[PDB]
RNA sequence: CAGGCUGAUCUUCCCCAAGAGUCCAUAUCGACGGGAUGGUUUGGCACCUCGAUGUCGGCUCGUCGCAUCCUGGGGCUGGAGCAGGUCCCAAGGGUUGGGCUGUUCGCCCAUUAAAGCGGCACGCGAGCUGGGUUUAGAACGUCGUGAGACAGUUCGGUCUCU
RNA sequence: UGCUAAGUGGAAAAGGAUGUGCAGUC
């Protein structure tokens, strides 16, 4: 749950879901990244739960970016209602796409690194790899 | 033995074999035996 | 116009398989052209030109794959809970007669001539047979080359 | 395996070596004559006939004549089959062997087969032992009727073996086990424990248990 | 459930050419 | 109202284990997050029927599925024994009578080896009942100037067919 | 000329796994 300051238009469009990332489909950052290989709506709640699995798995030492933020509204209605307006912004969601890089880490040890993200990989929604700077 | 479509090693003695079109991993503990991974 | 039979003009005749070795399937087809007079250079579809089958060592046939465990069979008789399975294998060791014939009567057209077809095959267990009288012609099965 | 025609003469009571009552249903297997024997080589199973019952000879169709006439035989009112396991029991049978009720041996448990009473047309209550209706409380006229029979559109049809409503008894039954009680050599009658299927005067076949 | 899935794999058969008419 | 598609919500399993279990994630529970099954709840949609597809609960009669309540066969146990827990297999048979309510559900009572969960027009009114709902009478609370109105209570209320 | 042993062909996922055929790489 990290969500934007203040967005301009509270209600938008669906993002646009189907292409090949131009960028960022490279790792920038640290040693060890996982990048997307599908379409996803990656849920602030998901970034959140990722983040913690590696920050508990890593223990003290390292450094976690995040390249994604999740900026767009996502519209929910009642249950109970029928099908008049548009609803609520209930989510807070980023369009990924296959090519880009989610997440990073800088910890020096190569398997706690790798099974770290590999954490990361079961809570996100995407069929995910993990990657090097290399 | 446990179930689940998971299976996993969990000793280093554990060996997961497959048995008659089955994955089953078997370790001396009688704990760490299971089926349809 | 085109020939027709008007009758008698069927010759008949008769043929006797021996399975041994040979499929199931291949086996039951070949019977099956045999039956409905289809080899006959005169054939019309209304009237049955069909030659006699007997097939023989039906208990023998090598089904092949693992369907002698896994192919069921199936019965129902006409009451709630009637329906009934049995293994190909199980079927076999009981009546040897019945895995022959109800491959080959699965193969026939279905109606009222095609019942007509069905009184033409015999098909028995043991090497022998009772029509050794008529003098029937071994019908060893051939691949035509193309 | 052991076995023998007879009619049922009724029930009584007699007392027990220990003094209880056992409630006895008198049957009395008079002398059975084999007439053939149904042999394992022509029939494909073994099995032995057996005659029973005084019958007038001009009373006899001359088709059933010819085959008492093969056997040596005075011809008899009814006949039937004891089928028997094994082809070595039918060894010890010879046609014109009288057989008698003496063979059963005191304390032997039977089958005794024999048809039962018709009831005659009864539905739904007395066949089956459905529950009727409620007698008050509003109820029109369904007091013993079979209520429902059936789903709705799915199926859209009654059952094979739904219980309504037919001719009921006259089925061919079986006691099973049954003990007899006391074998009476003189006058050829057994008293047997319990009741036996039938009228006063039905045909009877007693034979040995197969569960015992 | 099984009536709306099998519906919509007869789209595969060959003479469809991966659409049927669904509805 | 029922069927049809859908499956957000419900429902039964499952992936990853942060953990709690003295220590020990996986005896037993399992947060956060993710993926599906089922069509049994509340819904969405408006495709069949308005020159009629007649109605909740109960009674009578059932029939099938297994996601097993009991009986039967197994693995593991933080299983001494007795008695359990948990998971796999298995649908042959059996799954009580009363109290209160129109009830379904539920709370209780005395038992039982056990008091299983569901589908079949939420099975079954050309098989039955009519207590509930839902016509006309009438009073009470409320809203209305009034005629009258209220999934607010209350008492009464034709169940056709060779 | 090859592949598939699962009746896969003749329904399905996140995942799990010394099933196997080819092309890479210490
Ligand atoms: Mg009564
Ligand atoms: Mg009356
Ligand atoms: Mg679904
Ligand atoms: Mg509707
Ligand atoms: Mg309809
Ligand atoms: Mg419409
Ligand atoms: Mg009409
Ligand atoms: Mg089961
Ligand atoms: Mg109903
Ligand atoms: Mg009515
Ligand atoms: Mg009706
Ligand atoms: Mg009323
Ligand atoms: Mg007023
Ligand atoms: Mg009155
Ligand atoms: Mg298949």
């Amino acid at each position: 749950m990290l969500i934007p300051r203040k967005v301009k238009h509270r209600k938008q469009h669906h993002p646009e879901q189907r292409g090949i990332a131009s960028g960022g489909t490279s790792v920038s950052f640290g040693d060890y990244g996982i990048q997307a290989l599908e379409h996803a709506y990656i849920t602030n709640r998901q970034i959140e739960s990722a983040r913690i699995a590696i920050n508990r798995h890593i223990k003290r030492g390292g450094k976690v970016w995040i390249n994604i933020f999740p900026d767009r509204p996502l519209t929910k209605k009642p249950a109970e209602t029928r099908m008049s307006g548009k609803g609520s912004p209930e989510w807070w969601v980023a369009n990924v796409k296959p090519g880009r890089v989610l997440f990073e880490l800088s910890y020096p040890d190569e398997k706690t690194a790798r099974d770290a993200l590999t954490r990361a990989i079961h809570k996100l929604p995407i069929k995910a790899r993990i990657v090097t700077r290399e | 033995m446990k179930v689940n479509p998971s299976v996993k090693p969990i000793c280093d003695k554990c060996r997961v074999i497959r048995r008659h079109g089955r994955v089953m991993v078997i370790c001396s503990d009688p704990r760490h035996k299971q089926r349809q991974g | 116009p085109t020939y027709t039979p008007k009758a008698g003009d069927t010759t008949r005749s008769w043929y006797v398989i021996d399975a041994s070795d040979v499929v199931l399937g291949r086996l039951a087809s070949a019977a099956a052209t045999l039956l409905r007079g289809k080899h006959k250079p005169t054939f019309t579809p209304n009237v049955d030109g069909g030659d006699f089958v007997i097939v023989i060592n039906a208990d023998k046939i090598a089904v092949s794959g693992d369907k002698l465990t896994k192919k069921f069979a199936y019965r129902h008789s006409g009451y709630p809970g009637g329906l009934r399975k049995r293994t190909i294998g199980e079927l076999l060791e009981k009546h040897p007669t019945r895995v022959v014939e109800n491959a080959i009567i699965g193969m026939l057209p279905h109606n009222k001539l095609g019942r007509q077809i069905q009184k033409k095959l015999k098909v028995y267990a043991g090497p022998d047979h009772p029509h050794a009288a008529q003098q029937p012609i071994p019908f060893e099965i051939k691949q035509v080359a193309q | 395996r052991k076995g023998i025609l007879g009619t049922k003469l009724g029930m009584t009571q007699v007392f027990d070596e220990n003094n209880k009552v056992v409630p006895v249903t008198v049957v009395k297997a008079g002398p059975n004559v084999v007439t053939r024997i149904r042999t394992t080589e022509r029939d494909g199973y073994s099995a032995v006939q057996l005659a029973y019952g005084e019958i007038s000879p001009r009373k006899v169709i001359k088709p059933v004549a010819g085959q008492f006439a093969a056997a040596g035989v005075n011809p008899r009112r009814h006949v039937a089959e004891l089928r028997l396991d094994d082809e070595a029991a039918v060894a010890e049978y010879e046609v014109g062997q009288e057989l008698t009720a003496e063979i059963f041996s005191d304390g032997a448990y039977v089958d005794v087969t024999g048809t039962s009473k018709g009831k005659g047309f009864a539905g739904t209550m007395k066949r089956h032992g459905f529950r009727g209706q409620g007698a008050a409380h509003g109820a029109q006229a369904v007091h013993r009727r079979p209520g429902s029979i059936g789903g709705c559109a799915t199926p859209g049809r009654v059952f094979k073996g739904t219980r309504m409503s037919g001719r009921m008894g006259n089925d061919r039954v079986t006691t099973q086990n049954l003990k007899v009680h006391k074998v009476d050599a003189e006058n050829g009658v057994l008293l047997i424990k319990g009741a036996i299927p039938g009228r006063n005067g039905g045909l009877v076949v007693v034979r040995s248990a197969i569960k015992r | 459930a099984k009536r709306g899935r099998k519906k919509r794999d007869r789209k595969h058969s060959k003479a469809n050419h991966g659409k049927r008419p669904n509805a």
